[PDB]
């Protein structure tokens, strides 16, 4: 046999004649092997191992992930955690990343720790709150559905959120404040694309597609201080069904009825478990047409993302929703389940263009036609930044979402957008403020410095006015 | 070419897409063709005991047809009339022979009067299908790719691999039947060996020899001239398959049934033409020419006049009307 | 579970208690024993209750002790039908470094070998016991922190006690309470694809790497879509209504449809998948009667009879020769005969007057008077009344 | 109720010239049988037909919004490296041009 390795023979000395049978290579070096004897073959020296037919001379051989080769020192990014292979094993950080609820479609929920479950309801439910156990607590987010036990062109969602004594709620594609909260500084709204991004603090945010998807985002700050339909955000996935009465249920339909807000509305019923929900039941063809349309999740344009994110959960939702949903003129109970997966893909760095003219078109020409001349600045995007600068929000903001879909404006640099006028405009024409010189927002209607009365030099700015009011002396 | 041809002729015999002959006395249902990576359809052949019963076509998991030799057809369990056109499949009768066309899916299946099956299949499946009719490369030495993905030499452990059971069928393995020909022989074989030999000698068959060899065709007939009795028509199934092969390879051959003394069976009134057109002007047809420019087809059709009206031949004068 | 309970009750979740007080349950959080399960074609359950399917053909590591090395369990898979999606377990090998570094091999006929030598059971060595079971199965029991079950036709179980929590590694996982980190590969990093996860625990390089885990083998045999859908709708039917509340059905429903469409004889794949769910329900407490002439009532032999819930304590003729040993068993299912009749060597259940004695390894007959110069004995009724 | 758009405010000018009851019978027949999942086309084509007839009688109609049968046209401007922006969806424009 060849020089780079030495021949072996079975010794009759010992039964443990581990040879060609227990051929140590890279991925089986640390593992344990059986052996009834040798094969009396020719095996590598004691100081090296086989690899891809090459007896790689050192124990520095690669450190695989996703079935791909990594020489030592190479790095990968998983979440907000870089990770590197030192000797033969990956060496990852321990920075806990930010978690995200979701309402994938009409009746499904994805917890912080990651748990899809089926809960169709028609009452009002607690989605997440900090008022849990022995916590003092700060906020209380609710979700109210109507006509949504059966996913269809019915099921408009309403969302109320209670924070800092505030009550800002939303339905019919709009946001409506009902009680302004005290610390208005942290309140912040960003209407970018198909979405209402909505910031509420250093560690809280909401993302809404104006129809059905609710994605509240939280940070390390809480870390087992919340509860609701989204769970407790502790890393453990098996305890996300701990109900209001402090026990785990095996059935999700009994979990959600624990979190209803009115005790005297209806408990949603145990449906008998079937793979064919409503209309796919007796019609096996429509059960096949829905699948093959939902097998787009495993398609050529998604192959990059199918490696990072399993499509099987989002495929279960695509079949459930549009079986029950009877779509006539608004193919939305299908196109929203796929926009959800594409949104997740984009957050992991995989931008995706799945949308054509015969599949979920999403035109954007209306925001250019209302002007007498078709100025042509609004264009649909695969995924564009949600956090940008405008006449209203000129400063850079905490950006919980890297990019978002939808109709995005674009005009050359040195021109800033406003939302009151669909078109863009130079910066100086914005109603921007700079009182006494310093850079801040576009004259936010905020009382600056209530803290120190002596140093209370209050300065507001409506649109442009270089104004400063006086602080009413307490004496 | 652009198409292929599998044939399940005679008793137990098979001819693959690439020219491999072998006997198979199956006892249950077996896969004939279909994709081996993703199945949009699957042509299936059901036997009762050695002898064949039906041809079946399943479309993924939603639709199923079962045409028999007796004539009955059924979508699932419910027996339906014929013709029939559902779901991109036209179950019709061309030239006395039943046809199941799936040109959208890329296949044509027909059974003749004697019960012999046939499957024509597009070039969009070259090296993209495997089954009891093998794959559709050009090589014949590798038609036995088992369902495990391995080669084979025994035709049975190959074809037994493709058995497809059901809740009602639950089928067992098949074995070579006993040979009662080694004992039953004599003056019969010496005289009956002739009919297999004429495939070589007679001028009408003596020009497909560059297209296809009769060597595997004479081999399969001689083992079936030994069990039958009282005639010389036992050799003509092999002889008919040779004709149908040479036609598909691009040489139609005429008048070979005039002296062969084996007429293929067809119903009353019609006799076995060779190379008749499929769009035979019938009694209630529109006179719409230069449209049915399809390939010429073998089969039986009415006399020169004597148009067709609901499965019989009748002179044009007695054409009825419809209301 | 949508049921009212008065205050002061005390439910049990089979490991922990929960007492009602002021509409809230006060629940204990003690650690619980693990169960990794192999069954069906290639259907696995992790210690932390993750369900997955991996149809690989090699010799894989299933469970190892990974801070010390008290054991290691290795599983050998093969293609088990003509279909490529049918991949069953043929054997399972076990390594005990504490005892001679011995190597136990549980075979496909429910046999067992120790270093090559086949063995007649029982095998009461010091630490490990291996005995048969009421179902012609085999139960390995190393100490009191490790049980196993049969890999004859491929239904291995392993019971691991809480002293192995977070200190094991393999296809069965870490046994730490979290379902999310169960695709944790030997490089200390979790993979999102089941295909890449299982191919990292293979022990041999000549083996192939699974590229594709399918979910619908009924597509390659479309003749079985009706039987597969109708035959395991019984699992979501009210025949199992008493343990839809205890253990979720929809995975066991997903394993049936994969097995019946994929295996050679779906007589047994159907009635091995339904028994997988019933055994899970019974493990919580719910005993179920799902047997019928149609739904696979097994044919116990001539003397024996089906018995939903019995006791393996007083049945065998070995138990009379060993009374002071204990039966810390449960109420099991299987094939018995009435209580006056006790099993024999040759599986014939006879009265206790024809019951031999199994003294000192040897076997004696119902009235063998043996004696020596320093003792005298006689096997009366299964017990050997020795003296001095 | 989705097919009662044929008798809607934007069609009132055309409902006087062309009876919508025939085109309403088709809108109910088609999308009852048609199971629409991702391509709402067995509904939007029955209404584009009535609008085409309306336009031939001089009644141009704009019935198409972003949540009802959108019909984008941005693809014929993006294939160019620079988004030149000349293609636009038109309610009813001349078919015979130069
Ligand atoms: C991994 O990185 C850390 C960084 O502090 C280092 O201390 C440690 O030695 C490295 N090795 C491993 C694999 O833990
Ligand atoms: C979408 O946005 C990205 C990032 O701004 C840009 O590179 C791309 O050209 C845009 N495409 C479209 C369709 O506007
Ligand atoms: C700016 O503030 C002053 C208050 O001193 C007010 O009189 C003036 O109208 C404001 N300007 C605008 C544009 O609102
Ligand atoms: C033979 O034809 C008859 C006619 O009705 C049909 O009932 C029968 O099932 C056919 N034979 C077989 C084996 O199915
Ligand atoms: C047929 O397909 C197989 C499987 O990919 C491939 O290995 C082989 O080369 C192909 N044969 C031909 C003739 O293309
Ligand atoms: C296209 O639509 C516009 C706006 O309705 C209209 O002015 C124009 O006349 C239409 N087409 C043409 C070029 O006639
Ligand atoms: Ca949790
Ligand atoms: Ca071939
Ligand atoms: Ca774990």
């Amino acid at each position: 046999c060849r020089p780079p390795m030495v021949k072996l023979v079975c010794p009759a000395d010992n039964l443990r004649a581990e040879g060609l049978e227990c051929t140590k290579t890279c991925q089986n070096y640390d593992l344990e092997c059986m052996s009834m004897g040798c094969v009396s073959g020719c095996l590598c020296p004691p100081g090296m191992v086989r690899h891809e037919n090459r007896c790689v001379a050192l124990e520095r051989c690669p450190c695989f992930h996703q079935g791909k080769e990594y020489a030592p020192g190479e790095t990968v990014k998983i979440g907000c955690n870089t990770c590197v292979c030192q000797d033969r094993k990956w060496n990852c950080t321990d920075h806990v990343c930010d978690a995200t609820c979701s309402t994938i479609g009409m009746a499904h929920y994805l917890t912080f720790d990651g748990l899809k479950y089926l809960f169709p309801g028609e009452c009002q439910y607690v989605l997440v709150q900090d008022y849990c156990g022995s916590n003092p607590g700060t906020f209380r987010i609710l979700v109210g559905n109507k006509g949504c036990s059966h996913p269809s062109v019915k099921c408009k969602k309403r969302v109320t959120i209670l924070v800092e004594g505030g009550e800002i709620e939303l339905f019919d594609g709009e946001v409506n404040v009902k009680r302004p909260m005290k610390d208005e500084t942290h309140f912040e709204v960003v209407e970018s694309g198909r979405y209402i991004i909505l910031l509420l603090g250093k560690a809280l945010s909401v993302v809404w597609d104006r129809h059905l998807s609710i994605s509240v985002v939280l940070k390390q700050t809480y870390q087992e201080k919340v509860c609701g339909l989204c769970g407790n955000f502790d890393g453990i996935q098996n305890n996300d069904l701990t109900s209001s009465n402090l026990q785990v249920e095996e059935d999700p339909v009994d979990f959600g009825n624990s979190w209803k807000v009115s005790s005297q509305c209806a408990d949603t019923r145990k449906v008998p478990l079937d793979s064919s929900p409503a209309t796919c039941h007796n019609n096996i063809m429509k059960q096949t047409m829905v699948d093959s349309s939902c097998r787009i999740l495993t398609s050529d344009v998604f192959q990059d993302c199918n490696k990072l994110v399993d499509p099987e959960p989002y495929l279960d939702v695509c079949i459930y929703d549009t079986c029950s949903c009877e779509s006539i003129g608004d193919c939305a109970c299908f196109c929203d389940t796929i926009a959800a997966y594409a949104h997740v893909c984009a957050q992991h760095g995989k931008v995706v263009t799945w949308r054509t003219a015969t599949l979920c078109p999403q035109s954007c020409e209306e925001r250019n036609l209302r002007e007498n001349g078709y100025e042509c600045e609004w264009r649909y995007n695969s995924c564009a930044p949600a956090c940008q600068v405008t006449c209203q929000h000129p400063e850079p903001l905490a950006c919980p979402v890297q990019c978002v879909e939808g109709c995005h404006a674009h005009c050359p640099p040195g021109k800033i957008l406003d939302e009151l006028l669909q078109t863009c405009v130079d910066p100086e024409d914005c109603p921007v403020c700079e009182v006494a010189g310093r850079r801040f927002a576009s004259g936010k209607k905020v009382t600056l410095n209530p803290s120190d009365p002596e140093h209370c030099q209050i300065c507001h700015c409506d649109v442009v006015n270089l104004t400063c009011e006086a602080c009413q002396e307490p004496g | 070419s652009s198409t292929a041809r599998c044939s399940l002729f005679g008793s137990d015999f098979v001819n693959t897409f690439d020219g491999s002959m072998y006997s198979f006395a199956g006892y249950c249902s077996y896969l004939l063709a279909g994709g081996c990576q993703k199945r949009s359809f699957s042509i299936i052949g059901d036997f009762q005991n050695g002898k064949r019963v039906s041809l079946s076509v399943y479309l993924g998991e939603f639709f199923d047809i079962h045409l028999f030799v007796n004539g009955t057809v059924t979508q699932g369990d419910q027996r339906v009339s014929m013709p029939y056109a559902s779901k991109g499949l036209y179950l019709e009768t061309e030239a006395g022979y039943y046809k199941l066309s799936g040109e959208a899916y890329g296949f044509v299946a027909r059974i003749d009067g004697s019960g012999n099956f046939q499957v024509l299949l597009s070039d969009r499946y070259f090296n993209k299908t495997c089954g009891l009719c093998g794959n559709f490369n050009i090589f014949a030495e590798d038609d036995f790719m088992t369902q495990e993905g391995t080669l084979t030499s025994d035709p049975y452990d190959f074809a037994n691999s493709w058995a497809l059971s059901s809740g009602e069928q639950w089928c067992e393995r098949a074995s070579p039947p006993s040979s009662s020909c080694n004992i039953s022989s004599g003056e019969m074989q010496k005289g009956l060996w002739e009919q297999c030999q004429l495939l070589k000698s007679t001028s009408v068959f003596a020009r497909c020899h560059p297209l296809v060899d009769p060597e595997p065709f004479v081999a399969l007939c001689e083992k079936t001239l030994c069990e039958c009795a009282g005639g010389l028509e036992c050799a003509c199934p092999a002889l008919l398959e040779y004709a149908r092969t040479c036609a598909q390879e691009g040489m139609v051959l005429y008048g070979w049934t005039d002296h062969s003394a084996c007429s293929p069976v067809c119903p009353a009134g019609m006799e076995y033409r060779q190379c008749v057109s499929p769009c035979a002007r019938t009694c209630q047809s529109l006179h719409i020419n230069e449209m049915c420019q399809e390939r010429c087809v073998d089969g039986c059709s009415c006399p020169e006049g004597q148009l067709l009206d609901e499965g019989l031949c009748v002179e044009s004068t007695e054409c009825p009307c419809v209301h | 579970s949508g049921k009212r309970y008065p205050p002061g009750t005390s439910l049990s979740r089979d490991c922990n208690t929960c007492i009602c007080r002021n509409s809230q349950w006060i629940c204990s959080n003690e650690e619980c024993p693990g169960e990794c399960l192999v069954t069906g074609q290639s259907h696995f359950k992790s210690f932390d209750n993750r369900y997955f399917t991996f149809s690989g053909i090699c010799q894989y590591l299933l469970a190892r002790d990974c801070q010390d090395h008290s054991f290691s369990i290795v599983i050998e898979t093969v293609q088990c039908a003509d279909d490529r999606d049918a991949v069953c377990t043929r054997s399972v090998t076990v390594r005990l470094p504490g005892l001679h570094n011995s190597l136990v091999k549980l075979k496909h006929g429910a046999g067992v070998a120790m270093d090559g030598q086949d063995v007649q059971l029982p095998l009461l060595k010091g630490d490990l016991r291996i005995q048969h079971t009421v179902t012609a199965s085999v139960r390995l029991s190393y100490g009191e922190d490790l049980q196993m079950d049969w890999d004859g036709r491929g239904r291995l179980l392993v019971k691991l006690s809480p002293v192995y929590a977070g200190k094991t590694c393999g296809l069965c996982g870490n046994y730490n309470g979290n379902q999310g980190d169960d695709f944790l590969t030997p490089s200390g990093l979790a993979e999102p694809r089941v295909e890449d996860f299982g191919n990292a625990w293979k022990l041999h390089g000549d083996c192939q790497d699974l590229q594709k885990q399918h979910s619908d083998p009924c597509a390659l045999n479309p003749r079985m879509t009706r039987f597969s859908e109708e035959a395991c709708a019984v699992l979501t039917s009210p025949t199992f209504e008493a343990c839809h509340r205890a253990v979720s059905p929809l995975p066991y429903l997903r394993n049936c449809r994969y097995d019946v469409c994929s295996c050679s004889d779906g007589r047994e794949c159907l009635c091995g998948a339904l028994a997988s769910y019933a055994a899970a329900c019974a493990g919580r407490g719910v005993r179920v009667a799902w047997r019928e002439p149609g739904r696979c009532e097994l044919n116990c032999p001539k003397g024996q009879v089906y018995l939903q819930c019995g006791t393996p304590c007083n049945l065998t003729c070995r138990s009379l020769s060993y009374p002071d040993e204990e039966c810390n068993e449960a109420c099991l299912e299987g094939c018995f005969c009435p209580p006056g009749l006790y099993m024999d060597e040759r599986g014939d259940c006879v009265p206790k007057a024809q019951c031999p004695c199994y003294y000192d390894g040897e076997i004696f007959q119902p009235e063998d008077i043996f004696s020596d110069h320093h003792t005298m004995c006689y096997c009366e009724d299964g017990f050997m009344h020795c003296t001095m």
